[PDB]
């Protein structure tokens, strides 16, 4: 059960750190007035990225 | 040419954030997306507008959504040249300089957030969203993009939300 | 200029495509070979060019035909110099802005697919083969060529056949 | 004098009651704190004024709360000094006599309660809460203070809350 | 005669629904007793008026409610005799025939539920509740009463409420 536990909080830590690295990424993936983004989801590719 | 600057600012569709009767801020469509300062509260003086979703951004205290491309006809025509010198906004005049917005004392106060700053050719080149008092002048906090498309926000030490 | 450029268009050879005596649709020749938007049905006003067999291309609903050296004479001279500015075509202006060619509203209509668009010097820049209601204005769906001979096709989101 | 009157309460700090954009009300900032009646609901017409908390006193239907010095700077001021006679307020003139305001009828009505009674000086000698019909004229239930600083309440029988 | 109905509507006690300070619609007092169509949300613009609780009816979307004897001194006077011609209203004239009353196209939006139609006499025969695009004019869809005092309500076919 502590493994289990450790082992959870392992898992919430990890995406609470992959929540803020998407919230880091969708800041300059804000409106940024151009409606076109495509290079820095290129670049980054944090998530659900670049189609091209 | 202040004349002019508001002409085009009321020809194209800008609405201010209505709450309880009270002008609170501006909001405005540019790139054919409408933005608004997100710790303006209240709803866009137009009903067809106000149907849109929009997202936030907690980062820069801004919001943005999608606007109809039936409406996205006539938006805000945004540049990257940003070279020094002056340029004009519905209150007059803002001085670049350094890479900073200046304007004279007086100019500017809470309820203006949403003001964008227009070049010669009347195209969009920053957003005005707050300021700090800066003696003889104010120093306005605002958000530009370069060429590259990087978002940038250039905000003074203890700046106010103007 | 409007003058001048019907002139033109109606010098070389150019012949709508007509169904059942109604005009669905125009077709060109340019670099000596005949093309024709595939989406239009019905024959070229030529009989000589209509001899003429078509291959289909689906990407870009086009289609394209060898035509005569004798014929290949006198055709559309095509160039890769297309800077941002206003160009000419059938019904008028085009503005050409951030890569894309836009029109005042209530230009154009089902059945003006394969108008060409003319620079100053009366060369081809670019095809229109539909449009998008765009509010004030509209949006031409179009294909142009850049100097390395790459076909690029432009194509407004939920763009109509026109 | 009338003229006077309001341009004294308009320059001073005072604001309706608005609750769902109608005025159901009036209170004002007298010795550098702001009252209200408690009986009228809704929120000062002032961003600034409503972040103050108020404290309420159900025994006269009345609400207070403190002002910044800085906003202290410039409220009503009072006076002990009520002799019989004629004073100004809002609605035209009160006649005061027995202890008691009265004002011509149809002077008056639902959603008046907050306005002052001036002197010839403009100091405030009463507040207008309520009245009842009384014929010819209307008698105004008001609270007036002594030059011991007690608060007396005159409430016609069977008053109306106006 | 338009300025003599409008004339008599105004004289005659009636008033909009008021909403966050739109007008969302009308209401109006015949043979004594206020209508409100059900649809339209909101609470009239008169508070003696708006003490008066109503009822509902949702066949009809429509509400009822009783008006005290004193204010039933001088409300609409309605009429059964309904021949076939030309009826005043607020925006105009119109048109009855077979039974239905049509107006030209333009004349009537969404805001306008409420309206009566009054004859040469100044009697109400009809009241407008909504309506429906019908080319060079639109049919509006209302409700009638006939000599037996039978209810009937009129309703295009996908008739949109205005």
């Amino acid at each position: 059960s502590i493994c289990a536990a450790i082992a959870t909080v392992s898992v919430a830590a990890s995406t609470w750190l992959f929540c803020r690295s998407r919230v880091a990424c969708l800041t300059p993936y804000r409106l940024t007035p151009n409606a076109r983004i495509p290079f820095c989801l290129a670049v980054l590719c944090c998530a659900r990225t670049a189609r091209a | 040419k202040r004349q002019r600057m508001v002409m085009k600012l009321e020809s194209d569709k800008t609405f201010p954030i209505m709450l309880e009767g009270k002008i609170n801020g501006y909001a405005c469509v540019v790139g054919g997306k409408l933005f608004r300062p997100m710790h303006v509260e209240g709803k866009i003086d137009n009903d067809v507008l106000a149907a849109l979703k929009t997202k936030k951004a907690s980062k820069y205290d801004l919001e943005y959504a999608d606007v109809p491309q039936n409406m996205r006809a006539d938006t805000f025509k945004y540049t990257h040249e940003k070279p020094q010198g002056y340029y004009s906004w519905h209150h007059g005049a803002v001085q670049y300089e350094n890479g900073r917005f200046t304007v004279p004392k007086g100019v500017g106060a809470k309820g203006d957030s949403g003001r964008p700053i227009l070049d010669n050719q009347g195209r969009v080149v920053a957003i005005v969203l707050g300021g700090v008092n800066e003696g003889s002048r104010t120093a306005l906090s605002v958000v530009m993009w370069n060429e590259k498309g990087v978002t940038v926000k250039y905000t003074p030490e203890n700046c106010e939300q103007w």
